């Protein structure tokens, strides 16, 4: 009674920005559900809405999807699918299977995306060519982050960065950093053939290139973006499908619980303490 | 009306309990004679659900049912005529007069020690009066070269 | 080497059938990388490959798209969208807020799909009409799952179900279970104004009507499918994308670190023991 | 200003039992914190205290101490300590670690505990006797949760039960479940 008569003013503990379903329908951050798909916005410019409250360009909605499928899954060998595939086979259901297969990634698992992307950034707004880039990271041991791949050397690709490319060149109005990230790729492959820009460090840079030239970011905002962890978001997002795509897997195919071989484990416990 | 035959090298078998090695060691004598294919077709276990369990055919993976009752395997397997029982003394008779109440399986072994005579005795009168050999309890089995193998039968590889 | 020359078998501990990775390409359950992409699937594609190993019509991908656009956020207000403000304000990663969010999702919140899909799927299966199905739930004094909804009723309806419905009616070739929750939605709507079909309900008989009639899949596929939680999948990864947003707005609006208000917080506690 | 002056009235959102901090003094369910330290209360009377608000005798809470001792860890082998392992080794935080292990307890490991619990209680409100709780978890083809161990069998006993078991004895003034359960 007191708020309504306007007596009393009581500080909000909570500030949202990207959705609103107080009113009489669902808005994402300014745009209406009737008219995000009413304009054929897709997952990807939902994405942008909910993430970066922009309306971004068709191009970059379709780049955002395209970066979803290639990290969508990369088998169940990795730490995070292991994770999720030991949890389904517990029994557990699939917020827990999923949440524990997330739960690892981090820096080792996952973080290549934007670790490569803060790497060819730190670079490149720097002044420093890309042999001083290779030069500096070399005498600091430091792998340079989105560069090297097990298999793909020359001549035989990683497809999904050649599809990524693709799009980013023949959609994306100006891609200096990726023009930047292409040309250490050129020294790096001179110098060994597998070290080739892998799907993350292609899609950090590609990544960090929509955000800056998509004409909905100033470079302050794109930074921001870049520093509190969109990319994370991405791969969590990306990797959520192939994750809850194992849980279902592990739960059909009736698979029991899982013990880890007393073989395969090396025990060295103290001898008396 | 007992058959003259009861193993063959086309025959197939229900095991009946959770026997892994055993159904392992049948596999590893079905595949070193020459077998088309194997011949455990399915097991019964009623204290898991139905599943498939991976199993050894030479150096390569096959999946053999397991199911919670002897009814679905029956039906889903048409051309099991034997049953290995590895249920123990305390749930030999009632496996076994269950399986007798299905036609197609013609020879049951059985391997449980210590089945007290007077259900042995009926196991005997339903197997004369229904037609199925009983390869009778407290038995190891036994072997057919070339065709067949009673679970641990003969040892190993 | 010795698995090389063949000298020894150990069994594999794992199975997978959703993502093969060891080859040249990736492969979306038998189905690789750069033949997704150039048919133009899209996050409703690589969904269905991951998570059902089938080839979806492009409705049923669309549709897909659309569910996992309307549930990807409502609001901070609800209990997942809290719990992820408050573990991104307590300074945590994007992983962890993420998950605390998720971790909510299950039988109270979030549930109604699932919940929804398998009561009209079981209604349906057995003989009983709308009308008995109600009134049997009636004399359970169970809440029929995806009816009711508080602010929107008839004469102002649910926008989302109204674009969900549509689609499913332009698109579906056969939506037996969807007419069945329509008969069951007319018949609590002239009991009671407010009692009209939830997005919940909606995408749950529309879901498993999709999953029935696509043609990718055989009854016992489906039912399997909806009982291991694919619906749990579809809302899980729908909403991650809104507790993302969520994490991001948050960061971005530099929050402090968050305390319940005394006053708000009810203290009843023994006297002595 | 207007909440220090009496002047309005809110409904409470949210209740609580456990612990009240508002005061001077902690409060865990009605008791200070200086007097449950001196009368020498240990985890498992600060954990009867903030679970059930009880003021548990000191042989329960020795008893509970003793099963978090047995309790606390058997192994890498098992799925939570496994998962715990692969975060930890995938370069995570304390809480990510553990909060990956932890998410595996549930009904397939970790939880024999609890259904033996309850099985073993519905049995014994139950008047069914032991020998035909046996028979009826037979007839089900339900395995008896609590019951099976891949050694110990006769001779050797697990020795976690043994010291548990012994202290049940000593302490307990009845144990009628436990009783059951040996029949069993
Ligand atoms: C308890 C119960 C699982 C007994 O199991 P079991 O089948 O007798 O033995 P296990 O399942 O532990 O495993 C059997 C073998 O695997 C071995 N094994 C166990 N963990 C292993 C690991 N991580 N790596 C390699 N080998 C392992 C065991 O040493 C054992 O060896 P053996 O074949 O030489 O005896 C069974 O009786 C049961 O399910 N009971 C229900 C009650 C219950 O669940 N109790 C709670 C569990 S604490
Ligand atoms: C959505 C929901 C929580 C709102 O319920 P509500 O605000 O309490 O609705 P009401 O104010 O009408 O109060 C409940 C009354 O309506 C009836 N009712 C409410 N929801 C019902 C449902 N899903 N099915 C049948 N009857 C329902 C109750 O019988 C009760 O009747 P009464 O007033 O004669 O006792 C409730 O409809 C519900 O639980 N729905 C099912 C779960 C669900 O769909 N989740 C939400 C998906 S977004
Ligand atoms: C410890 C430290 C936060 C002191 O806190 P403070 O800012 O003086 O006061 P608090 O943060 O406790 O809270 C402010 C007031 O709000 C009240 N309050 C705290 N939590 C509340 C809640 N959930 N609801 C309502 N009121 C609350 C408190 O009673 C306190 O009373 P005051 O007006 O007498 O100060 C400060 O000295 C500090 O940051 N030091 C660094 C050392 C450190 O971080 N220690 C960790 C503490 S375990």
């Amino acid at each position: 009674w007191a708020r309504e008569l306007g007596l009393i003013r009581k500080p909000a503990s909570f500030m949202t920005s990207i959705c609103d379903e107080r009113g009489q329908e669902l808005i994402y951050a300014g745009m209406p559900i009737t008219e995000v798909f009413k304009e054929e916005m897709g997952i990807g410019g939902v994405l942008g809405l909910l993430w970066f409250q922009k309306r971004l360009p068709k191009y970059s909605c379709q780049f955002i999807e395209m970066c979803l499928m290639v990290t969508a899954d990369h088998g169940p060998a990795v730490s995070g699918a292991h994770n999720t595939i030991i949890c389904a086979r517990a029994g557990k259901d699939l917020v827990s299977s999923l949440t524990s297969g997330l739960l690892t990634i981090g820096d080792r698992f996952g973080g290549a995306l934007d670790a490569a992307a803060k790497m060819f950034s730190k670079a490149f707004d720097s002044g420093i060519i890309p042999m001083e880039f290779v030069n500096k990271m070399k005498k600091e041991g430091k792998l340079i982050m989105g560069i090297g791949h097990r298999v793909k050397s020359i001549n035989n690709p990683d497809m999904r960065v050649q599809i990524l490319k693709d799009y980013v060149r023949q959609h994306f109005p100006a891609t200096p950093l990726l023009d930047y990230a292409l040309e250490v790729e050129k020294i790096t492959t001179s110098k060994k053939p597998n070290l080739i820009l892998n799907v993350a460090g292609l899609i950090g840079v590609a990544f960090v290139d929509m955000l800056r030239n998509c004409g909905s970011f100033t470079r302050e905002e794109a930074d921001e973006y870049i520093d509190i962890g969109a990319l994370n978001g991405i791969f969590v997002l990306g990797r959520s499908m192939g994750f809850i795509g194992h849980y279902l897997d592990q739960k059909r195919l009736k698979q029991g619980l899982y013990r880890h071989p007393w073989d395969d484990i090396s025990y060295v416990l103290p001898e008396h303490m | 009306g007992k058959s003259t035959t009861l193993f063959s090298r086309h025959t197939k078998a229900i095991v009946w309990g959770m026997q892994t090695r055993a159904v392992q060691g049948m596999l590893d004598f079905d595949y070193v004679c020459s077998r088309d294919e194997p011949s455990v077709a399915a097991m019964v276990y009623p204290f898991t659900g139905d599943h498939k369990q991976k199993f050894y055919w030479g150096h390569k993976e096959i999946l053999i049912p397991v199911f919670k009752n002897m009814a679905d395997a029956m039906r889903k397997h048409p051309e099991v005529d034997v049953l290995i029982n590895f249920a123990s003394l305390r749930s030999a008779y009632d496996s076994t007069m269950e399986t007798m109440n299905y036609a197609q399986i013609r020879t049951i072994a059985i391997i449980a020690e210590g089945i007290p005579e007077a259900l042995t005795r009926k196991l005997i009168k339903k197997a004369d009066q229904k037609g199925v050999t009983i390869i009778g309890p407290a038995t190891v089995g036994g072997i057919k070269p070339g065709c067949f193998k009673i679970g641990n039968t003969g040892g190993m590889l």
